[PDB]
């Protein structure tokens, strides 16, 4: 039960490390909420 | 070439460490330049041969566009070499026909 | 006949070597051409950077 | 044995000397060919290019 992530033009192929850097700062609130 | 071959040396099929072949095929499909929609359509497939046939057809579909570009490049370049080389020959015609004659 | 065949072989061989020397000469002369332009260009650029 | 080896070196060097000299004299007997003919060869080369 978490808000959907903003993929923001970032494919993530299975079993493949990838980085995401959404311009919006609202996801940072979600990252801190999961810390 | 897109990604390093060392990962291919890491997870080889003869070492039997490939406990998840479907993930290896997904890792190999990661090399594809295909659109995210094409990845989702490969994910819509449930049968293994069908998604493998689609991932291979995607790999080849990118391979066609790439090969057309590389052929077009080597062609224009060879056209440039053909251009200049005869000028070098013509230049030789000159240099053998200023003081000689 | 063997000796004459040797004389024919060297006879062509001189004409060949003359063609080769003329070619390498002309090509090198081109290299002196372009290379000196590379030198003149270096002078030009160094001048732009200061002067 | 050294004398026989030297004697072999002498007789062989004399034969080679006659062969090298005869060949040089005859390659000269083709060098007698005029320099005009050489300029003609180069002339034909002047004809033999792309166009």
């Amino acid at each position: 039960h978490l808000p959907l992530i903003a993929i923001t033009r970032n494919p993530v192929f299975p079993r493949f490390i990838k980085i995401i850097e959404v311009k919006n700062k609202k996801l940072v609130e979600l990252l801190r909420r999961k810390v | 070439p897109l990604y390093r071959e060392s990962v291919l040396q890491m997870m080889q099929a003869g070492q039997r460490v490939v406990d998840n072949p479907i993930y290896l095929s997904d890792m190999g499909a990661a090399l594809t330049g295909a659109e995210s929609h094409e990845l989702q359509d490969v994910l819509e497939e449930t049968n293994i041969p069908k998604r493998l046939y689609k991932a291979l057809s995607l790999l080849k579909k990118e391979f066609e566009l790439s090969k057309l570009q590389q052929r077009l490049g080597r062609e224009v370049e060879e056209k440039i070499k053909q251009t200049h080389r005869k000028y070098l020959l013509q230049e030789q015609l000159k240099i053998i026909k200023k003081e000689l004659g």
